[PDB]
RNA sequence: CACAAACGCGUCUCAGAGAUAAUUAAUGAUUUAAUCUUAACCUAAUUAACUCAUAAUAAAUCCAGCCCUAGAACAGGGCACA
RNA sequence: GAUGUUGGAUCAGGACACCCAAAUGGUGCAGCCGCUAUUAAAGGUUCGUUUGUUCAACGAUUAAAGUCCUACGUGAUCUGAG
């Protein structure tokens, strides 16, 4: 039984799985946003997060360097990881990746797809879900409650 | 095992018209405030994501032209420009992509 | 009218999202601490202890398991049950339930208002508690009755006693015959073809049907079970934690139902326990932070020497 | 866990123990209703083409924590009277065996080193 | 007043009501005395039930 | 045991009352002694089943999404803190 | 114009003409074993060496290692040594 397992089985086995994630991660560090299958984007999420946590460990750390070697296939990307992508995340602890669901693919396959993106990339802003504004009848109705809780205190 | 008797059309109507084999009516459909097309509540708008996607493709082409070869990729942050725009000091020292289209309303200046 | 689906958080803005939460939690702590004093509120008549009596139970949280040593040198393994939020909810008179014993409905751990039903939130608004996750019905004699909306702490079972536990066992899904039942397999190597698991003959040639009881592959493990005759070893007062003996059916962190033992050996054991239930206000004393059975080696001690 | 057909090594000093044979001594039968023997259990050994009774001293299968676990499976040769046919037992014996005095009294009496 | 039924002759002792649960070894046989002890309504109810015609309207 | 789990070779937990079969006995008529009686009245003693006390389950309708020790699909439990 | 046939494997449903466990009568029953008879089918009824073998012999034990029927149960579950 499946109880308490944090990994999907994707591709031809465990190795194939690691290499699928390798490709995706290279794609993500290169193009800064990619659109892939929802299972696989959601899988990539964790690794994309922690790869940036090695970037913060400094260029000089060896354990981070041989890690960046395995996980970034295109070699140009490695200086991009350390000098570009790591420094623009400093204050923010975990806030790196936006993952959102796209309409299902248009091919006869019809998979379930997601786009995954690093915060602060220079690309057109993704059409994020908007929150209802505060002039809304219900939200406007809550403001009264708030001001009354302020008036009672 | 081979079926012992042809089934009647009655039995078949029972089986394959079951309320379970019928397609359920999706109740989460809404309209997108911009283009007014249909979208599901938890998913991005298709039509919006399209114009976003096209523009991303074109900006990636022009930044493919600004790069000489397959393995050569910039160490600076990139900032994309549109007709009539000049770089701020915050954004200078960075790679710059220049584009003909005047900056699209949904893409902000920041 | 094609009406849309709505969840609670759909229309709220950035500003109002934290406000709602802070407000609901505030009213929750308020409503909890308000019910913290049962004895001085409007207490129901307390009755003496008769010999045919049956006590109220408790709803707990299974923490995990831990080793524990007796003074005798034997090693037992015990299960930690914690009482998070426990209150009696409603009350059913004798005639209105079994015709024999009165039903006392007890609530479990606190959940969020936002995901429950209209009817249920109504039930808790006429009570004044937050909604409880798991709600179980205890059978109880007329002298053991309490008043609805009363807190129940974990000192309710004094150390050394026997309790019973009911819970949903760990769900293993759709399991083959060798698991569900434990039929031997077929031998692996001697030229058997595609048989290494299957049940084998399921009936007799004359009967020509298979019998209504016959063991076959299927659902295994998500069902209610009960463990009897467990001994209670030690009690923690501050964190409300019972240490019961051996194992309790369920996954760890699951919600679990505790009662006194209904086993025929223990029938009258309830004469020494705080009976309506335990009342921290009434005695006006501080119980020692741990109540140990006389057998247990305490977490500090001489370090046993035989002679 | 010592069961039917396990090769055992005879630790006490006896005629039958030390003298060589083309067959290693094999356990035929364990006297627990379970087919598995433990320390302080009783065996029927086939040694040099005849049947003798034995007492399991130590074995290579793990047991309750703080029990000694031995490198080899060790038995002491024994007759029906419960009298050890050996003079003495060198290689160490579980101190747990002293629990039952009644049956193993003499066996314990000829035992050298305990662990 | 069903509980006060009389049975002619020795029938209380030798009339048996049989039932089967369908499970292997689920076959029960109860003496009229015992059945009447457990369920005061049972005897007259099974009496009547067996005297109606066998169609659906019986139910 | 290279998964956070599964698992045994490991650990825990296991029951009251009522009935009767064959057979032993007490009062005791037909037949005023006797006699357990296919005679009363109460009776007594005693297997297995088999019943049942007791235990499980037992709050009608929000359910888009997203998590899960819950799951083949549909179902089920979470998503206020923190 | 086919009801595929021995023995095993797996899973067993039933009978009682009880092999064990449970109450008892009789003895050529002092007790320990026994030998017979009555009542009782919820539960049990082993592992090996040789044979394709059920049977049988033989080793070692167990409270016992029952007698049977179910297409000599069970091949759209398995095995073919015969
Ligand atoms: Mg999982
Ligand atoms: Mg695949
Ligand atoms: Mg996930
Ligand atoms: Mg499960
Ligand atoms: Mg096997
Ligand atoms: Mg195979
Ligand atoms: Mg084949
Ligand atoms: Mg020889
Ligand atoms: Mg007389
Ligand atoms: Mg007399
Ligand atoms: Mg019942
Ligand atoms: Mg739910
Ligand atoms: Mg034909
Ligand atoms: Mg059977
Ligand atoms: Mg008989
Ligand atoms: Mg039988
Ligand atoms: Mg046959
Ligand atoms: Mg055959
Ligand atoms: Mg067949
Ligand atoms: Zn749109």
């Amino acid at each position: 039984i499946s109880h308490g397992r944090v990994f999907r089985r994707l591709g031809l086995g465990p190795e194939s799985r690691i290499h699928l994630l390798q490709n995706l991660l290279t794609g993500l560090v290169r193009h800064e946003r990619i659109e892939a299958s929802w299972a696989r984007v959601d899988e990539l999420r964790g690794y994309a997060e922690k790869l940036i946590d090695y970037g913060k460990l400094g260029d000089t750390n060896e354990r981070a360097m041989r890690m960046a070697d395995f996980w970034l296939t295109e070699k140009d990307l490695i200086p991009k990881l350390f000098q570009v992508l790591a420094p623009r995340f400093q204050g923010q602890n975990g806030g790196y990746t936006r993952m959102l669901q796209i309409p299902n693919r248009n091919e006869q396959d019809r998979a379930k797809m997601a786009v995954i993106e690093y915060k602060g990339n220079c690309l057109p802003p993704l059409p994020l879900p908007r929150r209802d504004s505060n002039l809304t009848l219900l939200n406007q109705l809550l403001q009264g409650l708030r001001q009354d809780q302020e008036a009672s205190s | 095992a081979a079926p012992k008797n042809r089934r009647s059309i009655e039995v078949n109507r029972c089986r394959r018209r079951n309320p379970q084999k019928l397609i359920k009516v999706k109740n989460n459909i809404d309209v997108c405030p911009e283009c007014g097309h249909l979208k599901q509540k938890h998913i991005l708008c298709g039509y919006c994501y399209e114009k976003v996607r096209k523009e991303t493709a074109e900006i990636r082409r022009q930044m493919g032209k600004q790069e000489g070869g397959p393995f050569r990729a910039p160490t600076t942050e990139t900032v994309v420009l549109y007709s009539g725009e000049t770089p701020s000091e915050q954004d200078q020292g960075k790679r710059i992509i220049e584009r003909e289209r005047k900056r699209p309303s949904w893409f902000t200046q920041n | 009218h094609g009406k849309s689906v709505t969840w609670w958080d759909e229309h709220l803005s950035e500003e109002n999202v934290p406000f709602v939460k802070q407000l609901v939690s505030d009213e929750n702590k308020a409503q909890l601490a308000s019910k913290l004093c049962p004895l001085k509120d409007e207490p129901w008549p307390i009755h003496p202890w008769e010999p045919g009596s049956s006590r109220v139970g408790l709803i707990a949280l299974k923490l995990g398991m831990m080793p524990l040593w007796t003074k005798d040198g034997q090693k037992h393994v015990v299960t930690l049950l914690q009482v998070q939020d426990c209150h009696v909810l409603k009350y059913t008179p004798k005639e209105n339930h079994n015709g024999r014993m009165a039903a006392l409905t007890v609530g479990g751990k606190t959940v969020s208002h936002f995901h429950k039903s209209a009817s249920i939130l109504e039930f808790y608004q006429e009570l004044g508690l937050p909604p409880k996750q798991k709600v179980k019905i205890f059978n109880v004699t007329e002298n053991a009755v309490i008043k609805p909306g009363t807190p129940l702490y974990a000192a309710h079972f004094r150390p050394g006693q026997y309790v019973d536990v009911t819970a949903k066992t760990i769900g293993k899904g759709f399991q083959g015959v060798m698991r569900r039942w434990g039929f031997k397999g077929q031998p692996a190597t001697h030229g058997q073809t595609k048989t290494h698991r299957r049940p084998g003959a399921i009936s007799t040639g004359d009967v020509a049907r298979v019998w209504p009881g016959t063991k076959m592959p299927g659902q295994l493990g998500n069902i209610d079970r009960t463990a009897f005759g467990l001994k209670v070893w030690r009690i923690n007062t501050k964190h409300n934690i019972i240490y019961v003996n051996g194992s309790v059916p369920g996954h760890k962190n699951c919600l679990v139902k505790i009662k006194d033992s209904k086993l025929p050996a223990y029938k009258d054991f309830c004469k020494n326990l705080p009976f309506p239930t335990y009342f921290p206000d009434g005695d006006e004393e501080a119980l020692p932070e741990d109540l140990y059975d006389e057998n247990v080696c305490q977490p500090g001690a001489p370090s046993i020497t035989f002679t | 866990a010592i069961q039917k057909m396990t090769r055992v090594r005879v630790v006490d000093n006896s005629a039958l123990g030390t003298t060589p044979y083309h067959r290693p001594p094999r356990c035929i039968h364990v006297y627990n209703k379970t087919g598995v023997g433990k320390v302080g259990d009783r065996i029927l050994l086939a040694i040099r083409g005849q049947k003798k009774k034995a007492l399991i001293v130590g074995h290579r299968m793990p047991g309750p924590r703080m029990t000694p676990r031995f490198d080899s499976n060790n038995v002491v040769l024994l007759e029906d009277n419960g009298n050890p046919v050996g003079t003495r037992i060198k290689t160490p014996i579980p101190s747990s065996l002293r629990q039952r005095e009644g049956e193993f009294s003499k066996v314990l009496a000829i035992a050298q080193n305990f662990v | 007043n069903t509980r006060h039924i009389a049975f002619s002759g020795n029938k209380w002792e030798q009339k048996v009501y049989s039932s089967h649960t369908g499970y292997p070894g689920g076959f029960r046989q109860v003496t009229a005395a015992q059945l009447h002890q457990k369920d005061p309504v049972a005897i007259v109810k099974l009496a009547i039930y067996g005297m109606l015609p066998k169609n659906l309207h019986r139910r």
